[PDB]
RNA sequence: GAGGUAAAGCGAAUGAUUAGAAGUCUUGGGGUUGAAAUGACCUUAACUUAUUCUCAAACUUUAAAUAUGUAAGAAGUCCUUG
RNA sequence: CCUAAGGGGGACUCAUGGAGAACAGAAAUCUCCAGUAGAACAAAAGGGUAAAAGUCCCCUUGAUUUUGAUUUUCAGUGUGAA
RNA sequence: GGUUGCGGCCAUAUCUAGCAGAAAGCACCGUUCCCCGUUCGAUCAACCGUAGUUAAGCUGCUAAGAGCAAUACCGAGUAGUGUAGUGGGAGACCAUACGCGAAACUAUUGUGCUGCAAUCU
């Protein structure tokens, strides 16, 4: 069925995505892409580590699911399936193709399956859990590693949980009333606009 | 339920049209089609004959168009025509006639062209296009700019028209479109033109209301009343003003009672002026403020 | 200055449409137009079906209903020959967010006119289009432009002068 | 008698079904039971 | 199968701009070409009369003849090893005058001016235009300026 | 001058796409009210609103580098008038 | 494939949504509001088009005659088309 | 300076919600004998300028307004890229040398200008 993932590793083809011009594709068999407790608030879960791609590369839909599955598994196994927030961060778009399932007469393939093509630097996997929380969640995503092909690093990001603030700015705009809750995001406030909803919006922003 | 419509998006994707078309004021189409000269005559300009209708006045202008805006060449007004001898009904066929001939007049004096191309001197309603004088300079040539008002047989531009022509401009048209014309039998009854061209529909409204309904004869027709204006005598309102119009068709400007300074002067105390910045933003401190 | 008892906001009618969706061509839609015709004094239109519904027994372009417009007094008169079958009572959700509103009687011969037994009895459609002075701008072809919000004529003003003028009650 | 007829604005040339006339989108007309 | 026609490949170059679509503004029908004025091509995706190929968007030619609504412009385009004259008719939708000829009629006028007041005073000026020379020694003043000293960063990473 | 590829974008159009949150169901069902009132409630699913993760050879507001058209005068410019 | 689905002129605005009107309901017809085109333009796809190139109405045969020039494919030959 | 007619560029001009508008203009507004067009004098045609009104249109102003426009020790000399090496690396790719150089983002500012003619407290 599926041949060795050495022969759709590197991006050699243009981006060959599901359009009416390729219509008979298969699922990608990653379908969940948010894991633990993915309802908790910004405040819950303030450190992130992500699993960051050192290649320019291309990963199987069912690398995707392996590494996720592998992943989930060890830190509710550890840590509690409510301890962390786990999210999927690249979503197989590429269709791969496959000939043999006359000679070269002929040889455009039929889809075969579902990559994601990631780039140097590139965030795969994120995950958002409390600090005390971090050796386990570190172990976590270093085993979902080696369902991947190439290099990644694990890396322990500056910023409060999925926010794009540091962990210092974030609570500066959260001492000045700044940043009010949206679930499991926030809504940070905004000096443009109608003043009233503003301020209505944000009833703990001390103005300066 | 439904999506909200005006977004963000709908608006920055929004591709406004010309300002004079939102304004709804020029056909675009039509503008193109009049203005745009054969490229081989490279800069010698089509002359327009601009006639609008307001509530209260005629406009007629002809008009060059280049690329930093349209040039007026003369201009003819229907509040000039009480200078002429005609006083009411500033809005009539016949009015619209007596500015048509008082513009093509005007226009035949600003170019030297008045001893030659008279026009129709003896007003009789026939049809007749201004022709050439053998071995001497082509009439003054004009074409007809109705705007976005709808062609109809009868309509009051084409009284501009018929007045312009027999003032001795050339103004290429046909009759099917004047008062008179028997689209079943294609011929122009020049007989009920002639009574348009002198104000006849009007007098014989006069005469028809007067014996059957005077009430309204009385608020009608007011003006005709203190002036002592009967329907016989309607006629020669229009028939001298043309004959003064051709004496004496120069333009004469109404004497300002104020200058131009003080006009400006007068007008600026009541416009409001613009917020400066500072303002505005102490505005937004202050709602802040009281906010708490 | 703005002055909302200006003479100029005065809600009056502008039009009455009545309507008669026959659901078929031929011999009652024609008897329907001559009702029309003999209610309101005007040759009325015949609309056709914009497409085809089996379960509605039309087709595309077939002459199904007939309607007429009718505007100034005689749509007044009309209107409150109409409201005596009504005997004045509409309800609150017979007004329109823009300030229309409609009834529909069910037998024409409730309105006052001679029966007869060929023509039958057909039900009818009253609409009344409300609006104040200045609509032209919204019709006109020459700068023609929208009416501003505080001249718009909406359900509430449109109630009300619908309980003043006729002494009527609209049941909310 | 005259017979003027209502003219066409749309262009839907087409000769079917129009949008939005789904069966199950109508509420229960027999509600009451 | 290959497909070769008139206006194969055109689906971006004779699109209208993003927010300009509908109608042409009329200085378009206001410009006046006489022969040998130097003219810009470019279609007008909305005119389909008089519309030139798709090898003359983007080119500059030499107005040679003027009809009722159109100009005739002369290109040289390469076919092989020369140069062939092509004469292309073109209305003026697609065409616009080239704005070098009113930069260099300009630099015409000025050294003509400069040259006679120089004979007036007696004196010489140069014209021809010069490219741009090294610069000149020039001394730096420090008085509020004083050197800062910049050093490379370490390393960082900001995800 | 021309261009729409690289890059970029998707709280911008089209198409694809992950997750919650707040509202409306009046034009979704189940249960529980109701002796019956379609008039509430618990729920999921729908839509709507402001957000959120990720994409496009045959998507795109924007938009390079390289390559490419023309011009840089005497067959020119100005003055007068055939 | 089309005597109009060619040509000219005029009038109108489309898809769709919301709120209303006897039977009438998710879909018949009427009314208002919103509506940058999300419609339509014979047929593939792309481009183009809003007081129009779309819809409807009126008049028509320029889908005519003569023979040259030019663009594309190009050898700068033919044919087709413009 | 206001206003009208005709415009050029075609949102710094558009959109939403409010408020104000002297003079003139424009506008709404009144009528149906006449030319004309409609199911409907609503639109279109004509007549009066007479009976009325700034209510609307129009114009201007307001909004930490949406959009749009411009600018930049904003991001960022980043992404990309022309040229080079018997550079690194198993490879994927990367660094360096001589050049060119974005977009998003962020912040700030602005919100029609103007030609001809006529007219006006
Ligand atoms: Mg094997
Ligand atoms: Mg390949
Ligand atoms: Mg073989
Ligand atoms: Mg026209
Ligand atoms: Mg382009
Ligand atoms: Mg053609
Ligand atoms: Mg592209
Ligand atoms: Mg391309
Ligand atoms: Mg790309
Ligand atoms: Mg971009
Ligand atoms: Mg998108
Ligand atoms: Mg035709
Ligand atoms: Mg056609
Ligand atoms: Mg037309
Ligand atoms: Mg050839
Ligand atoms: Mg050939
Ligand atoms: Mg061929």
């Amino acid at each position: 069925a599926r041949r060795p993932a050495r022969c759709y590793r590197y991006c050699k083809n243009k981006p060959y995505p599901k359009s009416r011009y390729n219509r008979a594709v298969p699922d990608a068999k990653i379908r969940i892409y948010d894991l633990g407790r993915k309802k908790a608030t910004v405040d819950e879960f303030p450190l992130c580590i992500h699993l960051v791609s050192n290649e320019l590369e291309q990963l199987s839909s069912e690398a995707l699911e392996a590494a996720r599955i592998c992943a989930n598994k060890y830190i509710t196994k550890v840590s509690g399936r409510d301890s962390f927030h786990l999210r999927v961060r690249v979503h197989p778009f590429h269709v791969l193709r496959i000939n043999k399932m006359q000679g070269m007469r002929g040889a455009w393939g039929k889809p075969h399956g579902l990559a994601a093509r990631v780039s140097i630097g590139q965030i795969i996997m994120s995950a958002r859990t409390k600090d005390s929380n971090k050796d386990v969640v570190i172990e976590g995503l270093r085993r979902a590693r080696y369902k991947f092909p190439g290099q990644q690093k694990i890396i322990i990001s500056k910023k409060w949980g999925f926010t794009p603030l540091n962990r210092d700015e974030y609570i500066a705009k959260k001492t000045n009333g700044e940043v009010i809750d949206d679930g499991a995001y926030v809504k940070f406030l905004s000096r443009k606009g109608n003043l009233e909803a503003n301020l209505q919006q944000f009833p703990n922003y001390q103005y300066s | 339920m439904q999506k909200e419509f005006r977004t963000s998006a709908y608006h920055s994707r929004f591709q406004t049209p010309f300002r004079r078309r939102q304004e709804g004021k020029t056909d675009y189409y039509q503008r193109k089609r009049l203005v745009t000269q054969h490229k081989a005559k490279y800069n010698s300009p089509k002359y327009r004959l601009v006639v609008r209708f307001t509530n209260k006045d005629i406009i007629a202008q002809i008009v060059s168009a280049h690329i930093t805006g349209d040039v007026v060449f003369t201009a003819a007004y229907a509040h000039e025509l009480p200078r002429y001898g005609i006083k009411y009904g500033l809005t009539n066929w016949s009015a619209a006639y007596a500015v048509g001939l008082l513009v093509a007049r005007r226009a035949l004096q600003k170019l030297g062209l008045d001893e030659t191309y008279t026009g129709v001197e003896e007003v009789e309603g026939e049809f007749e296009l201004t022709e050439a004088v053998e071995d001497g300079p082509r009439p003054f040539k004009v074409f007809l700019d109705i705007g976005l008002q709808r062609t109809t047989t009868g309509a009051r531009v084409f009284g501009v028209l018929k007045g312009a022509s027999d003032g001795g401009l050339y103004v290429p048209h046909s009759p099917n479109r004047f008062p008179g014309w028997d689209i079943e039998a294609e011929e122009l009854d020049a007989e009920l033109l002639r009574k348009y061209i002198f104000g006849g529909h009007v007098a014989e409204y006069m005469e028809e209301l007067l014996d059957d309904d005077e009430e309204k004869y009385k608020s009608i027709f007011k003006n005709y009343i203190e002036e002592e204006i009967e329907s016989e005598d309607v006629e020669e309102i229009y028939a001298n003003a043309h004959e003064a119009i051709r004496a004496d068709p120069s333009f004469k400007p109404t004497e300002k009672k104020f200058t131009k300074e003080q006009y400006k002067a007068e007008s600026k105390k009541y416009r409001q002026q613009k917020l400066t910045r500072a303002e505005r933003q102490a505005k937004v401190a202050k709602k802040i403020a009281e906010f708490k | 200055s703005d002055k909302s008892q200006n003479v100029m906001r005065e809600l009056r009618i502008e039009k009455l449409v009545l309507n008669i969706c026959v659901g078929e061509s031929g011999d009652r839609l024609t008897r329907a137009a001559k009702v029309l015709e003999q209610l309101s004094g005007q040759t009325p239109v015949q609309s056709k079906a914009r497409y085809t519904v089996r379960t509605f027994g039309i087709r595309r372009n077939e002459k199904i209903a007939v309607h007429v417009t009718v505007r100034g007094p005689k749509a007044e008169e009309i209107l409150e020959r109409g409201l005596k079958v009504k005997e004045y009572q509409l309800r609150s959700k017979n007004f329109s967010a823009t300030g229309n509103f409609g009834f529909g009687i069910d037998e024409h011969i409730d309105l006052g006119i001679k029966y007869d037994p060929s023509i039958g009895i057909y039900g009818m459609d009253f609409y009344v289009v409300m609006g104040r002075a200045g609509a032209r701008v919204t019709r006109r072809k020459r700068a023609r432009s929208t009416i501003g919000n505080s001249h718009k004529t909406n359900k509430e003003d449109t109630i009300q002068w619908f309980k003043t003028r006729y002494d009527a009650e609209v049941l909310d | 008698p005259s017979a003027p007829s209502r003219e066409v604005v749309k262009k839907n040339t087409s000769s079917k079904k129009s949008d939005a006339a789904p069966a199950s989108a109508d509420p229960a007309k027999a509600k009451k039971k | 199968g290959k497909s070769r026609g008139y206006r194969s490949g055109t689906r971006y170059a004779f699109q209208r701009d993003f927010k300009k679509h509908g109608a042409i503004p009329l200085s378009t029908y206001l410009k006046v070409y006489k022969v040998g004025d130097i003219v810009d091509i470019k279609a007008n995706g909305s005119i389909q009369k008089g519309m030139p190929h798709k090898y003359y968007h983007g080119k500059t030619g030499i107005v040679y003849n003027v009809t009722k609504s159109s100009v005739g412009v002369i290109i040289n385009k390469v076919v092989g090893n020369r140069y062939i004259e092509k004469r292309v008719n073109l209305r003026v939708e697609h065409v616009k005058h080239s704005a070098c000829r009113q930069e260099f009629l300009n630099r015409v006028k000025s050294n003509a001016a400069k040259k006679r007041e120089a004979k007036a005073n007696g004196e010489t000026v140069y014209l021809k235009r010069q490219a741009a020379k090294p610069r000149g020694s020039r001394i730096i003043s420090t008085e509020g300026n004083i050197p800062q000293t910049l050093a490379p960063v370490a390393y960082e990473t900001f995800i």
